[PDB]
């Protein structure tokens, strides 16, 4: 016997194995060959709203045009200004999309390595506890700012001698707060074009605008 | 083993001469002339008293026969706890015959008309949510094999019996009403089932217009058998508000639970001129007055405010509530069954529609029939 | 489950030349092809479909016969050179349906669950759009038959393109472009007027068929209360629209 | 066994089962297979730079002219491949 | 080889479920199968074979197609259980023969019958001088049981042929214990 | 040799399958294969405009899969009638299309099939009634 129920197993084990795993690729391969078909198409921005159905876009690679929606694209969400998406042939708008990154921004956005905190460091803890001051309080508590109504402090410049620990500084805040420290080390942002590092600094103040919490550092400034 | 029928050969007058074959049916090893034997057992005219001892047999054809379908199965577990008359041993045979078996021809729901068929002594309570909710929700494949949505009004009538959702008894007799279609069990219980039918229906009041469905033929056919100012009186809530007799014929012949829903169905006569007052009236008059609101509703003038009120809380109307001389506007109704005068009157307003539009349009394409070149 | 349809021409010309095929030989009863389609919403689509051999013979109407290698091969086809296309059903071009239809609609049921008829007509004079669209489901019935597995009619509409009439409008050349103003208010005036209530005459032809006949499904769960959507205005002798005439003074006071 | 000798008919009714799985498993795959020689062998390849990837799966893309491309659909790679 | 066209007419009656035949009576239809479908894979490769029920339904569901391994993976879950019906399985299995690819191939068919079918003589006899007026020759392996001498199948057999057209063999049912190779030993030896 | 005026009748249903396939495919030039039937030597119809797979790599004379003529064309003869192809269609989207050097490419190649093998050009974007691209 009666091992004819234990070769069947063996046959039908190999067998649905066989199914499974190279039938499965093959749904795989059936997924990824039906995405075969698919045409990339263009990235634009709305300069403006011309009427009803007319729209004054301008793409990042040249011209501007004047182009309408599909049939359902929400007009009212076409404010003078978004990234939408344009055919490669018809050219109109196809759907309207969020914004850009420049992941140049990202670049120093997730480049934030691990570190000790504000402990490593030692004897200046008046830079310490008074940058603690000027940054951590109106973030948190804005209201004891706004109880005496003045407007509290923005920007900080820290200076010294070289090797004072003002890199190590701002890296454990970078390992206290753990918010949005776009750290730009300033000397990597010019390549050679006219007005790309111009946009860089438009980009950068707008993803600084969007995410609330942004904590703007920049090293090096010497250089720029 | 042929040793069983040996002993249990003998059930009434001329028997053996099916067991003598029986033993060429299943010894010559066919199943379903046996199927048809267990058809036989399920028919035998006795006290069934060989269903006790045939059930481990019975079990055995499951055994050894392992294809037919259980569904001849719980119509002889019905039987063998109607000879045992203990539902138990057959919650452990329910419960065996639900965990071994999974035949293709809807073993799942036939265990569940099973505890639903075998809940009746179990209490109705605990167990009437769970699986009579699960009967519907595994009947997802195919809603029409009738059997299991005439079991289905069984168990749902019975928690129909424990009582929720009196307004469940019009979608029940729809499930009874919608399961038979041909008689198929005694018009002297049938003409019953139409009175109760009319007595729930009079008690489950979300659908009020009861005379609805009345050209049904299982229960017509009771309505002319059964006494026959019930149904007039139904028509007196389903026509006319009026015939005192009729409405009180309803209080004269039915003495029961009657005031537990009375002034309910003051409420429905007081839809019924809401039917009337539009429906049967030449056009609308476009202001009704309280009068006619009070006098077909057979009440006082200072209640027509709540009736119409009422009436924009069911929803069957949108009218304006026209009293600064309590006479009110109407608007669109919910209507009620098309009779065949209403076809023939509606059949002359109709047309009369019909031919005068169609006249005057043939007069105004005429007119402007010079100017098209 | 279907909301609608959006069925293009072209593909009623793929109707077309397929009753050309079969006007040539033979024709026992009538076409019936695959509808393909691309079903995105609960709305529907049909850019293209085929068609393949049928005969039946009218003894129980039961034996008929389509290939449904020849369909998935040549949906295989079709598929490979378009992915967007899937099937929805199919089509005849008799346009009365008979009892057999029920068996092709559920027999090709089981490649996709719903499989939507077309009605067309290849000489049409006295319909609107040619075009139907049924689906086979279930009220089950008041009675509870087992298994009133019904069509029903949902709406249907010639669907459209850009750039699909570049052949059609220069085609035809008969088109005289903006009408309004000059007489396409009396052509609509004569077809709905005469066109509307002739259709009510058979409407209440239907009704002396419920009169002397009519007894099936005497239907008094829909005819009365869609009728009585049309007797939102019960519009009797002496006309009761005093409430009526001022408003038509204000309508007709803007305008002259 | 008799449970042995219809076992040995499910022996081979799983060896219709493996000629299903050669035919289903075999002849999709040399299909799509060949689609992929349709696809893949453009030989002439415009690299390019991933800006972002949607979430809506979806990738935008700079390339080698400096123009930008918005694709809903990413292609032949996987996400996890995808840094920005 | 030779060039013909066999349109295999299955039983899915629920009759043909028990095991008075060998085994099972799925596995005693099923292995009549599987001689017919190696006896067409040692005929003309030309030929195409196609599945056909009579009872609950016609079923289509392989085309009548030259391949036969397809139809061994539709030997499974055949599931016998409805109401026969062959004397449209006669209709249904010639016009499935009318929608062919080639007129050169013959139409010989067997048929494989269980149940109690509600066929008047007249019936097969307007199908059977029907097919006098259609050019078929149909052998007949009856199963299950209908008849222990089935009668109408063979007045089916007299009068689809006469003097030159006897290709009406008809296997009758032996409904007791008889093997899966006995019954369908006498076609292989002469249809 | 002496040589007659040539003319193609048309079914209109290659204008529809031009459109149709030419807009489906519409950022890219596709290739194709026309059928008809071949009445007389001063007139030819085309009748069916019939789909033809896709190439990736190139556009050219490899986009003729032969078992795809054997099996589209046989299952055109299972069909309601096996007609004879009248030639081949194309398409230029990007430009003006006038044609391209893969026609004549295969022209010889169409011309060693057909007796006229007569080249069908369109740009799918041009208009909505009026163009006879
Ligand atoms: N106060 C301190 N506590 C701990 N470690 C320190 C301290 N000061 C300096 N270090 C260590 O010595 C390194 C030198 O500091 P670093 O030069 O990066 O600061 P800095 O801002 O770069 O000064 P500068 O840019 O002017 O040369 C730090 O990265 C850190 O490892
Ligand atoms: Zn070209």
């Amino acid at each position: 016997k009666l091992l004819e129920h234990k070769e069947i197993d063996g046959r039908l084990k190999e067998l649905r194995e066989q199914l499974k795993e190279l039938t499965k690729q093959y749904e795989k391969s059936e997924n990824d060959l039906k995405a075969l078909q698919s045409v990339g198409q263009i990235v634009g921005e709305v300069l403006k709203q011309l009427t009803e159905e007319k729209f004054i876009v301008k793409a990042t690679n040249g011209p501007r045009y004047v182009v309408g929606c599909r049939r359902q694209l929400d007009k009212s969400k076409l404010k003078p200004g978004t990234r939408v998406a344009l055919d490669m042939t018809t050219l109109t708008i196809m759907r309207y999309l969020p914004r850009e990154v420049d992941p140049l921004v990202y670049n120093m956005s997730h480049e934030d390595p691990g570190n000790v905190s504000y402990s490593e460091i030692g004897g200046l803890s008046e830079q310490i506890r008074e940058l603690r001051e000027v940054i951590e309080l109106p973030l948190t508590n804005p209201e004891l700012f706004q109880r005496v109504g003045i407007i509290p402090p923005k920007g900080c410049l820290l200076y010294g001698p070289p090797g004072t620990g003002k890199t190590l500084l701002a890296r454990a805040v970078a390992s206290q707060l753990d918010c949005n420290f776009l750290k730009v080390v300033s000397s990597s942002i010019v390549d050679k074009y006219i007005g790309e590092s111009a946009r860089l600094i438009r980009e950068m103040f707008n993803y600084a605008r969007d995410h609330q919490p942004c904590i703007i550092f920049m090293d090096e400034i010497d250089a720029i | 083993v042929p040793g069983f029928l040996q002993q249990s050969q003998n059930s009434g007058p001329g028997q053996p001469a099916v067991w003598h074959r029986l033993e060429e049916l299943y010894t010559k090893k066919l199943w379903h002339q046996l199927t048809l034997q267990v058809l036989d057992f399920v028919q035998d005219p006795c006290f069934a008293q060989g269903d006790g001892l045939i059930k481990l047999y019975e079990n055995f054809i499951s055994e050894f026969e392992h294809r037919v379908n259980p569904l001849s199965l719980v119509e002889i577990i019905l039987h063998v706890v109607r000879q045992m008359t203990d539902p138990n041993v057959a919650l452990t045979f329910l419960e065996k015959t639900r965990e071994k078996v999974k035949s293709s021809d809807e073993a799942v729901i036939l265990c569940k008309t099973a505890i639903g068929a075998l809940k009746l002594n179990i209490g109705d309570l605990q167990v009437t949510k769970e699986t009579i909710e699960d009967v519907e929700e595994m009947l997802n494949n195919l809603p029409g094999v009738t059997s299991v949505h005439s079991r289905f009004y069984d168990l749902s009538s019975k928690y129909y019996q424990t009582i929720g959702n009196h307004a469940s008894y019009y979608k029940d007799a729809l499930r009874f009403l919608g399961c038979v279609d041909i008689k198929d069990l005694p018009v002297s219980e049938q003409q019953e089932r139409a009175f109760t039918l009319g007595l729930a229906g009079l008690l489950g009041e979300g659908v009020f217009n009861f005379g609805e469905l009345l050209m049904h033929p299982v229960l017509e056919s009771l309505r002319n058998t059964d006494r026959q100012w019930l149904i007039d009186t139904l028509y007196a809530f389903n026509s006319g508000n009026v015939e005192r007799f009729q409405t009180l014929k309803t209080a004269w012949g039915q003495q029961p639970d009657l005031a537990a829903n009375e002034a309910q169905l003051l409420r429905k006569i007081q839809l019924l001129c809401l039917m009337e007052m539009t429906f049967t009236r030449p056009a609308n008059h476009r202001q009704l007055t309280f009068e006619e609101i009070a006098k077909s509703a057979k009440i006082t003038v200072n209640e027509v405010e709540l009736l119409v009120m009422k009436a924009l809380s069911v929803g069957l109307v949108k009218g304006s509530i026209d009293e600064v001389d309590k006479r009110v506007h109407m608007t669109w109704v919910q209507p009620r069954v098309l009779d065949l005068q209403q076809i023939k009157g509606m059949k002359d307003r109709l047309e009369f529609w019909c031919t005068d539009v169609k006249s005057m349009e043939m007069l105004v394409e005429h007119q402007a029939h010079d100017i098209l070149t | 489950a279907v909301q609608k349809v959006v069925v293009h021409p072209l593909v009623l010309l793929s109707v077309v030349d397929h009753f050309n095929r079969i006007g040539k030989v033979g024709n026992q009863k009538r076409v019936v092809g695959v509808l393909l389609g691309s079903w995105q919403k609960k709305v529907l689509d049909v850019s293209n479909s085929f068609a393949v051999p049928f005969d039946e013979d009218d003894k129980d109407d039961s034996v008929w016969f389509l290939d449904h290698d020849y369909l998935e091969n040549m949906y295989g086809m079709f598929k490979k050179v378009n992915a967007r296309e899937r099937i929805v059903g199919w089509y005849h071009t008799g346009p009365k349906l008979h009892k057999n239809d029920i068996a092709i609609n559920e027999l090709m049921k089981r490649y996709c669950p719903n499989s939507v008829l077309v009605i067309i007509d290849v000489k049409p004079k006295d319909l609107g759009l040619p075009t139907e669209a049924y689906i086979s489901v279930e009220e089950v019935h008041d009675d509870g038959t087992p298994t009133s597995k019904t069509f029903e009619h949902v709406t249907s509409e010639i669907g459209a393109e850009e750039a699909e009439e570049v052949g059609v409008e220069h085609l035809l050349r008969d088109i005289k472009d903006t009408t309004v103003g000059t007489l396409s208010q009396r052509i609509t005036n004569q077809v709905h007027g005469l066109k509307g209530l002739n259709s009510k005459l058979l409407d209440i032809r239907s009704y002396l068929e419920k009169v002397a006949t009519g007894k099936l499904p005497i239907n008094h769960q829909i005819i009365y209360q869609l009728q009585d959507v049309f007797n939102l205005l019960p519009d009797v002798s002496l006309q009761e629209f005093v409430k009526a005439f001022y408003l038509k003074t204000n309508d007709q006071m803007v305008v002259v | 066994r008799t449970r042995l000798l219809d076992s040995e008919i499910k022996i081979m009714k799983s060896e219709v089962l493996r000629v299903t799985h050669e035919l289903q498993a075999m002849k999709d795959k040399i299909k799509e297979n060949s689609e992929k020689i349709k696809v893949n062998k453009t030989l002439p390849y415009l690299v390019s730079n991933v800006i972002e990837l949607l979430d809506v799966k979806c990738a935008v893309i700079k390339t080698s002219t400096r123009q930008t491309y918005f694709l809903p659909v990413i292609g032949l790679v996987d996400a996890e491949k995808l840094k920005p | 080889m030779v060039l013909e066209s066999t349109m295999v007419c299955v039983d899915n009656s629920e009759y043909m479920r028990n095991g008075d035949f060998l085994p099972t009576r799925l596995q005693a239809q099923q292995d009549a199968v599987n001689i017919v479908c190696h006896s067409k894979t040692r005929s003309n490769p030309e030929n195409n074979v196609g599945l056909i029920t009579l009872a609950n339904d016609c079923e289509v569901l392989t085309t009548l197609t030259p391949d036969t391994g397809r139809i061994l993976s539709k030997l499974h879950t055949v599931q016998p259980k409805g109401k026969i019906t062959f004397c449209t399985g006669i209709r249904v299995a010639h016009l499935a023969l009318k929608h062919r690819q080639g007129k050169n191939h013959k139409m010989r068919i067997i048929a494989f019958v269980g149940s109690p079918v509600e066929d008047n003589e007249k019936d097969l006899v307007k199908l059977a001088k029907r097919l006098k007026k259609e050019k078929v020759n149909v052998d007949i392996i009856n199963f299950g049981e209908e008849e222990v001498n089935t009668e109408k199948l063979t007045a089916f057999v007299n009068t689809l042929n006469g003097k030159d057209g006897t290709g009406s063999h008809l296997v009758t049912v032996p409904p007791g214990p008889s093997l899966a190779d006995a019954l369908i030993s006498s076609p292989i030896l002469a249809g | 040799a002496v040589d007659t005026a040539e003319q193609v009748y048309i079914s209109s249903l290659a204008l529809l399958k031009m459109l149709k396939h030419g807009r489906a495919g519409v950022p890219m030039e596709v290739m194709g294969l026309m059928l008809g039937e071949f009445v007389d030597d001063y007139t030819v119809r085309v009748i069916d405009v019939f789909a033809m797979p896709q190439s990736g790599t190139g556009v050219s004379v490899e986009a003729v899969d032969p078992v795809f003529q054997a099996k589209m064309l046989d299952m055109l003869k299972q069909t309601g009638r096996p007609e004879m192809v009248v030639g081949w269609y194309h398409s230029h989207p990007g430009f003006g299309c006038w044609l391209s050097g893969v026609d004549i490419n295969t022209q010889q190649s169409f011309e060693a099939l057909s007796e006229r093998a007569v080249a069908v050009v369109v740009d799918p974007i041009q208009s909505v009634k009026g163009k006879v691209v």
